[PDB]
């Protein structure tokens, strides 16, 4: 048998439904989203970290000339200066006071500690939502991992299910992402090749060990002034450190819908949003025909004190008269009320006490036991507490969200005007007819 | 990499009220507090708190 | 579960109430003022004889 439904994508909160096959007895179906995983597809644009500004030892053409070559190092910078006459320790290095040029050379590499202290830049694409699901029907429970797309089916050894698509697609990750020691940030990093000094991604490479490092750190060489040998240079601060200071909080503390961000691979687990349409082919073997199941003869409902809150703060009793001892599934046919128990032992005659949670100010909902339906009417008070450490298990609607006192008052006030306008219309009509008749 | 020990701050005192909470906080040193809503808008707030 | 009552200040006479949490069975609460002392703020001004 195939059944279609819409489950709320909220982890940990059970959703209950009743499948009513005409030939067979009704059967329960309870569904729990054990875990979810919204994972995107990502490609590594580059990696960045603190750059080590390495300065090769300067050379001097002692009484000649030099020309700057064209190397392919990261942010390579080479300059040639005129006569310097440098000192090392012995008071002289050359014999020509003039025409004693010097070559100042400098570039950048990855710091030795970047193997741990580095940030990886990624771009995200459309994300596929995967769900781990626990579903129980009658006696049989089943765990299954499935893809919420509407095409890919999940299977557990006799049971086939298809889920999705999500009602409203959502992704906490912006187009561009940065990963830093597992922390996730949504930063619009510069594209590969578009280095800018003093900001994030001023040094880029395909990998830590990649030798084709490209960087733009605004390094510039100055003329050596003091007598002793040295190569002066001024360079913009590391933009990696600048971003680190101004990184802000990671995505683990800012993602909405209570979605837990994780890495390796990038993913968002336990992300509660939207509804999943599920079509499931529950096998007919588990079904039990009504001729063998106990069909109760007459049942009535008496509701005790009830309260509308996330917790199970409502209680009721079903006084039932049946014909056999069995295991009736009890259910609620309202979207603003959910029971605790699913299958209840039914005797020939007796009573069963049950619990329920509702979101409406009133309990005005139909309860079914082995098919027989009875309307329970109650009046639930506002909750005494203010906060719970548990989620609201039922959505709050508009129709079944106002008490019958308020409903009666509003309907009376509006029907007063409606009655008034219709009596005015019939008064006008009867006056016209009387004028015509007695004319 | 290895495992480092870090302190645990004094447990907050939560006072409830209609659609809201009040956390009384005590931290002799700067302690980070990060709150966020679980809806469409995160409304994320982060603050380093000292004293009481 | 906070329950508020207005107990008469009468020693020796129990005050009985029923707390009814919605999803839980009612419970009985007996509240008995065994002793009660009212002490004022006192300060000796002097003595005499």
């Amino acid at each position: 048998f195939e059944h279609a439904t819409t489950v709320p994508n909220v982890p940990g909160i059970p959703y209950k439904a009743l499948v009513e096959r005409a030939g067979y007895a009704p059967l329960n179906l309870e569904i729990t989203v054990v875990s979810s995983e919204l994972t995107p597809s990502t490609n590594k644009e580059y990696v960045t970290c603190r750059f080590h500004t390495v300065i090769p030892s300067p050379q001097v053409k002692c009484c000649g000339s030099l020309e700057c070559k064209a190397s392919s190092k990261a942010d390579y910078t080479c300059r040639v200066f005129g006569g310097v006459y440098p000192f090392m320790w012995g008071g002289a290095q050359c014999f020509c006071d003039s025409e004693n040029t010097q070559l100042s050379e400098a570039y950048v590499e990855f710091a030795p500690d970047c193997t741990i202290d580095h940030a990886v830049a990624l771009k995200v694409h459309t994300a596929a939502l995967k769900v781990g699901l626990r579903i129980v029907y009658g006696n049989t429970t089943a765990h299954l991992d499935t893809f919420v797309n509407g095409v890919t089916p999940g299977s557990s050894r006799d049971l086939k299910v298809i889920a999705g698509p999500i009602s409203a697609a959502f992704s906490p990750f912006d187009h561009k992402v940065v990963i830093r020691k597992g922390l996730v940030y949504n930063y619009d990093f510069p594209e590969y090749g578009a280095m800018k000094p003093g900001a994030f991604g001023d040094i880029q490479a395909s990998s830590l060990d990649a030798t084709d490092i490209v960087a733009r750190t605004d390094i510039r060489l100055l003329k050596p002034s003091v007598k002793n040998i040295h190569v002066p240079y001024t360079q913009a601060v590391s933009g990696y450190e600048m971003w680190k200071n101004n990184s802000g909080r990671p995505l683990q503390e800012t993602a909405p819908f209570g979605c837990k961000i994780e890495v390796e691979p990038l993913r968002a687990s336990n992300c509660a949003y939207g509804h999943i349409p599920i079509s499931i082919d529950i096998p007919d073997a588990a079904f039990v025909r009504s001729s063998e199941s106990p069909t109760i003869l007459e049942v009535s409902c008496t509701v005790a004190d009830c309260i509308y809150s996330a917790d199970f703060g409502g209680s009721l009793t079903l006084q039932y008269k049946a014909d056999r001892e069995g295991h009736c599934p009890v259910h609620s046919h309202s979207t603003t009320a959910v029971l605790k128990e699913a299958t209840t032992h039914v005797t020939a005659v007796g009573s069963i006490t049950l619990h329920f949670s509702t979101s409406s100010p009133q309990a005005n909902f139909i309860v079914s036991l082995c098919g027989k339906k009875t309307t329970c009417n109650a009046e639930c008070k506002p909750p005494a507490d203010h906060i719970i450490g548990e989620p609201h298990k039922v959505d709050q609607e508009f129709q079944a969200a106002v008490s019958k006192t308020s409903w009666n008052w509003l309907l009376a006030l509006f029907g007063g005007a409606s009655s008034l306008i219709v009596v005015g219309l019939i008064v006008l009509v009867c006056s016209s007819m009387l004028i015509n008749t007695r004319r | 990499p290895t495992v480092c020990p870090v302190p645990l701050a004094h447990t907050p005192t939560v006072t409830k009220w209609f659609k809201g909470i009040t956390l009384h906080l005590t931290a002799t040193r700067p302690t980070l507090l990060t709150t966020r809503k679980l809806g469409l808008r995160a409304d994320a707030t982060a603050e380093w708190i000292t004293g009481t």
